[PDB]
């Protein structure tokens, strides 16, 4: 009290007033959005979603004493808002009730009487005409609620407010659509609500009665209209089958799926993280790596937000793969530098012809290649060893002897060294022959490249994308 | 008021078609 | 802007390039050039 | 796409003798034509606007006219007072 | 009802007349309740006992009967019933003897591609223990690694049976791939480069070589037929579709007109 | 339900109709300006 | 699973299978594309009685892939059990997708009345006047006079407007639809003809709408019969009234 009650006051009055004065005047510049000019697709839902990601869950983490989180829902009790004098009846309240909140105390959350903060705000003759408003406000406490984490029955004040706000958006979806289009708010607060019906499942338990929702949701979409809706249920649907074991499902579902290519460059980045995870495991290496770049390279304007640090963790794994040498000493940003050490270590041994520091690094980091999940190298790595040695040798050399690459990669047997560049050549590690004669393995023809159409074939993929890139842009920059 | 809406939107849609069209074709023949 | 993941947190010019380090063996030019001499 | 003058006036002056009978069009289609290059088509456009609304109070024709009235050339003003006195 | 648990199945099995009645036997177990819901209630779970374990039977006796198409329909009904939501039915000690049988039916149908995508559902039982999935991994690195001498090596080794129709499958599944990996431009060799490349001192395998293919033993060498054809001059057919490439151009750097 | 469950056989042909026929509209409402302003600029180079 | 049992050729066991292809297809995607071939082939030969349930998820899963003939034509197919469902988000989207198919075929069989008609089956049409009755028992009728002018049938025009729900109403609301808006003038002189039907047999003669119609189509001999009626009936109050508006509204001619 002498030390931090003194700093009690200042925390509440004008926090408490400026972040409502900010949703309220959103929330009517939704309302009058929604109720005319609808083509909202540059307005303030966007930014105030934004917001929501942000900031709310940063600043504010507990439900904030002193009548700020905990008194929004006896400020929202006594809501109707349907006939002009009677919103400026409600007009008049919304004042009365923050002043009676600034001045003195109103109404105290004990962390146990959320149903009463959440029965009579939904009762007490609200209406179907503000829909945003009651989106947003039954989804506010939900942050809280989770961020909270003390387990003293709240599983089932979220589950209830789960199953509430899911009956909430049946009724939009279904009854009175005209001109409401609340697909762009909905959608996140659909994806939220799932990570923490997810995770709540997760302290305890698996989750398949989400899914099964999931696909009843994806289900009665997809047919009206295609704007992120069906984006940001796809990779809900996707990344639980790629946390569980199977992948059969996700194959199918990545197979026959068009996109609407609308998806505001947040969930581009997640999406083809997640396909280029389903094309390296079924072994289709070349179109998983350059995808797996183009999220990278989407959005670098992250602050070690981890997935920029995990797409990058399998992006350097997969060029492995390859053996297009993942750049050698590039990948140390001030981002990261402390996920590198189990694979820095890993490249090192991988470039060399080295197995016993190799099986060294291996057994030794095996608990973290098993807990980042990346544990499919362990099938994948001895086929690369055995062929960076012949791909070393066959780039330097141009025509070497069968005996003398047999004692050259430690191998003590000159019988196999016509069957290992006989893979090398069937798996397209070299251009090369091998003469059955006496141990001849030439290399290719000389090496002409400007004369034989090569530079137009290069150059006719570089036209066509790079006027695509103009016929986008041009389609995309007018407004009134 | 369901079905009287629903022709609105036809010829609100294919005026519009046509103003797409000509404007677009009168933009060749202002660079003559 | 969570993405649903987890962080876990010359030498310093911020250089280098594909080997710098890789070669470590014998690493100091008198004995490498000394060493090829005396075996002619 | 033609180039004579006056084929292009009875051209753009024919939008008030096929859309009449709806008038929340005609100032759609005049006011993109009635600031052309030359004056006959800034002409023509300006009577297809008079002949099409007959006796509406549009204030949207009457919004169009008015630069119409003040053009260096004289005929084209002609062509907005009448439109202007027929609406 | 609990018709023929564990008839002729400990000592052989000659009978057809056994298919039949476990075929009737198949269909009264679907006939008595469906395992589609399967939520608890330790009494379905009983008859969810008895159904595994009747076709785990009749997995055994159709890779015994030389039958291809069923090996692959019995195992799916057992992998659709692994396949559960709310897996129970605690720890039978004939399923990584199973998925072994599947795994490697799935490395001899050429399937690299499946190999992989199939082991996830194994978290420690790759290394540590289980040489019955431990045997396929070891010998799938063994192909890619380059090693034909010690595939053959370890095909004289198998934990339980002889692995009989698995590894004459694989047998089959590399030799066309040496065949296809030695026809070539390639025009004689010896009979020692076929002691080599193939394998045993004059067995019929090379009469097989020899009335299917060619690779005909005359006065000591084979002859392997082989040629090559010859085309830099064709500007031709990079002249029409270059053509095309042209003016698909010039129709784009126009028209959003 | 006379009302109720009927709301899904007849008159969701039309609402579930319209709304094609409203963002189509909507949407080259944005493609139909593009197109003018282009026109303006062009015509505003000519006459000058 | 399911793919194990059709692959054998016992019907007891293909009961057992539709009954598992019915229940959980709304989870079971794609995966079942190998299946559906197996469905289709066997379709040409139906053999037992359960063809429909074969129909019924085929248009299920080529639904969710997207394909609409083949759903539709699987629709048709089905039969009862396709009939009898009228309350899921699935048969909604389909019959909208068969008035639609059905829309375009009509308009289609407008252009040509002499001959090479398209032949049409009775199963789409069962569903059209089964919504039909829907749109009359829903009491909403404006729902029921939109499809009937959209599907460019005559009889089903005129028996909402003789129906005795709102008579001078919803009938002057199919005039003032008819007459505000419309492009094709085929059926212009149909919609026509078949107005100035209802007001001759209603109850009451109201010879001003009658004479309306017929100076908007070319009817010379047919107003003098009526304007002779007038004058034989003693009714000089509403003839002294039409004749102005004939004189006001037709100029020449006739």
């Amino acid at each position: 009290p002498p030390g931090g009650g003194e700093q009690e006051p200042p925390p509440p009055p004008a926090p408490q007033d400026v972040e409502m004065k900010e949703e309220a005047a959103t929330g009517g510049g939704s309302t009058g959005e929604a109720d005319g000019k609808t083509a909202a697709a540059a307005a303030e839902h966007s930014q105030r979603e934004l917001d929501t990601v942000t900031l709310e869950d940063i600043k504010e983490h507990v439900k904030q004493l002193e009548k700020a989180v905990s008194g929004k829902e006896p400020r929202f009790v006594l809501r109707a808002l349907r006939m002009l004098p009677s919103t400026s009846r409600r007009l008049n309240h919304y004042v009365l009730y923050k002043a009676v909140q600034g001045f003195f105390t109103s109404n105290n959350a004990t962390r146990d009487f959320l149903l009463p903060f959440l029965e009579e705000p939904m009762d007490t003759e609200a209406d179907l005409q503000f829909r945003p408003r009651t989106g947003k406000a039954a989804s506010t406490p939900l942050l809280p609620e989770v961020e909270a984490y003390l387990q003293l029955l709240v599983v089932i004040f979220m589950m209830n407010s789960k199953r509430y706000k899911e009956a909430q958006k049946i009724s939009d979806d279904l009854m009175q659509k005209i001109s409401t289009q609340n697909r762009r708010a909905l959608d996140l607060v659909a994806a939220k609500c799932y990570y923490y019906h997810a995770r709540v499942y997760e302290f305890l338990d698996k989750l398949d009665v989400v899914r099964s929702f999931l696909h009843a949701r994806l289900r009665t979409a997809t047919l009206r209209h295609d704007a992120d809706g069906q984006a940001t249920l796809l990779n809900l649907l996707l990344r639980n089958y790629l946390h569980y074991s199977l992948y059969d499902q996700a194959e199918k579902l990545v197979s026959k799926s068009v996109f609407p290519e609308q998806a505001n460059n947040n969930e581009w980045a997640r999406y083809l993280y997640y396909t280029g995870r389903i094309k390296a495991i079924q072994l289709e290496y070349s179109e998983a790596r350059r995808t797996m770049t183009n999220a990278l390279r989407k959005a670098p304007q992250h602050t070690a937000v981890g997935f920029k640090q995990t797409v990058h963790k399998l992006l350097i794994v997969v060029e492995l793969l390859l053996g297009e040498i993942p750049d050698r000493l590039q990948f140390r940003q001030p981002s990261l530098k402390r996920s590198l050490m189990p694979y820095f270590l890993l490249t090192q041994a991988v470039r060399t012809g080295n197995l016993a520091k190799f099986n060294q690094v291996l057994d030794q980091f095996g608990e973290k290649f098993q807990a980042d999940g990346t544990y499919t190298l362990i099938i994948r790595l001895r086929h690369n060893v055995i062929k960076t040695g012949v791909r070393m040798i066959s780039l330097s050399y141009s025509r070497i002897s069968l005996a003398d690459i047999a004692q050259k990669l430690q191998l003590d047997s000159p019988e196999d060294a016509e069957f290992i560049v006989a893979k090398a050549i069937r798996d397209g590690v070299i251009e090369a022959s091998i003469n059955h004669e006496k141990g001849y393995v030439q290399s290719k023809e000389m090496i002409d490249i400007y004369s034989t159409r090569e530079p137009q074939l290069a150059f006719h993929q570089r036209i066509s994308f790079c006027l695509d890139i103009h016929n986008m842009s041009v389609k995309a920059m007018r407004f009134p | 008021d369901l079905y009287s809406r629903y022709k609105k939107l036809q010829q609100e849609l294919e005026f519009l078609e046509v103003q797409e069209e000509y404007i677009k074709d009168e933009q060749k023949n202002l660079k003559k | 802007m969570s993405e649903k993941k987890q962080p876990v947190d010359e030498d310093n010019w911020d250089d280098d390039n594909v080997e710098d380090d890789f070669s470590n063996q014998l690493r100091a030019e008198l004995e490498k050039h000394g060493y090829k001499m005396e075996t002619s | 796409s033609d180039v004579n003058d006056d084929v292009r006036r009875a051209a753009v002056e024919s939008l008030g003798f096929i859309l009449f009978r709806t008038p929340e069009q005609c100032p759609s289609v005049v006011s993109l034509l009635s600031e052309s290059y030359n004056p006959h088509v800034r002409y023509g456009a300006a009577m297809a606007l008079g002949i099409c609304c007959a006796g509406t109070g549009n204030k949207e024709a009457i919004n169009l006219l008015e630069p119409m009235t003040n053009d260096p050339v004289n005929y084209v003003r002609q062509g907005a007072l009448i439109a202007s006195a027929l609406i | 009802m609990y018709e023929q648990l564990k008839g002729e199945w400990n000592r052989k099995s000659p009978n057809l007349s056994k298919c039949g009645e476990e075929l009737g036997r198949l269909k009264l177990v679907l006939l008595e309740l469906n395992f589609l819901p399967t939520t608890g209630t330790k009494l379905t779970k009983q008859q969810l006992i008895l159904a595994r374990d009747i076709l785990e039977i009749g997995a055994q006796w159709s890779i015994l009967r030389k039958d291809i198409p069923s090996f692959e329909r019995y195992m799916a009904q057992l992998k659709c019933y692994y396949f559960d939501y709310k897996e129970q039915l605690p720890e039978s000690a004939y399923m990584h003897q199973l998925l072994g049988l599947n795994l490697l039916f799935l490395l001899s149908q050429n399937r690299v591609a499946e190999f992989h995508t199939e082991l996830e559902r194994l978290p420690a039982k790759d290394i540590q223990t289980n040489v019955y999935i431990k045997h396929p991994v070891s010998l799938e690195q063994y192909l890619m690694e380059g090693s034909y001498n010690k595939v053959f090596l370890a095909k004289g080794n198998i934990p339980a049976e002889s692995y009989t129709f698995f590894i004459d499958i694989l047998l089959d599944t590399i030799r066309d791939e040496i065949a296809g990996c030695i026809e070539k431009a390639y025009e004689k060799i010896l009979f020692t480069e076929a002691t080599r490349i193939l394998f045993f001192n004059t067995p019929k395998k090379m009469t097989d070589y020899a009335k299917k293919r060619g690779w005909v033993l005359g006065p000591n060498n084979y002859y392997s037929f082989a040629s090559q054809q010859q085309k830099p001059e064709d500007t031709t057919i990079p002249s029409t579709e270059l053509a095309k490439q042209v003016i698909e151009y010039a129709r784009q750097l126009e028209m959003i007109v | 339900l006379e009302e109720g469950k009927a709301g899904s056989g007849l008159r969701q042909y039309y609402l579930s109709k319209i709304e094609e026929l409203q963002l189509i509209v909507n949407d080259k409402s944005q493609n139909l300006r593009r197109l003018q302003a282009q026109r303006n600029e062009l015509n505003a180079k000519v006459r000058l | 699973g399911i793919i194990s049992l059709l692959d054998e050729d016992e019907p007891q066991l293909k009961e057992f299978a539709l009954h598992k292809l019915n229940a959980v297809v709304n989870d079971f995607w794609a995966e079942i594309s190998e299946s559906v071939d197996k469905i289709e082939v066997l379709y040409e030969d139906e053999g037992f009685r359960s063809r429909q349930f074969a129909a019924l998820v085929a248009s299920k899963v080529f639904y969710h892939l997207g394909a609409f003939e083949e759903s539709l034509n699987y629709a048709l197919g089905a039969g009862d059990l396709f009939n009898v469902n009228d309350n899921s988000e699935y048969v909604e989207t389909i019959i909208a997708k068969c008035i639609d198919h059905y829309t375009k075929q009509c308009v289609e069989n407008a252009d040509l009345p002499e001959g090479e008609k398209k032949p049409i089956d009775q199963r789409l049409e069962g569903i059209v006047n089964k919504m039909f009755q829907r749109c009359l028992d829903d009491h909403k009728y404006k729902q029921a006079i939109g499809i009937a002018l959209e599907t460019r049938r005559l009889d089903v025009f005129e028996k909402t407007i003789l129906e005795s729900n709102d008579v001078p109403g919803m009938l002057a609301y199919s005039l003032k639809l008819c007459m505000s808006l419309m492009q094709n003038k085929q059926f212009r002189n149909k919609v026509l003809r078949v107005l100035v039907k209802i007001y001759m047999n209603l109850e009451k003669p109201d010879f001003i709408n009658v004479c309306q119609c017929l100076i908007f189509l070319d009817d010379p001999q047919a107003v003098s019969d009526i304007l002779e009626k007038l004058v034989k009936e003693d009714n000089l109050l509403m003839a002294y009234q039409i004749c102005f508006d004939l004189y006001e509204s037709a100029s020449q001619q006739f």
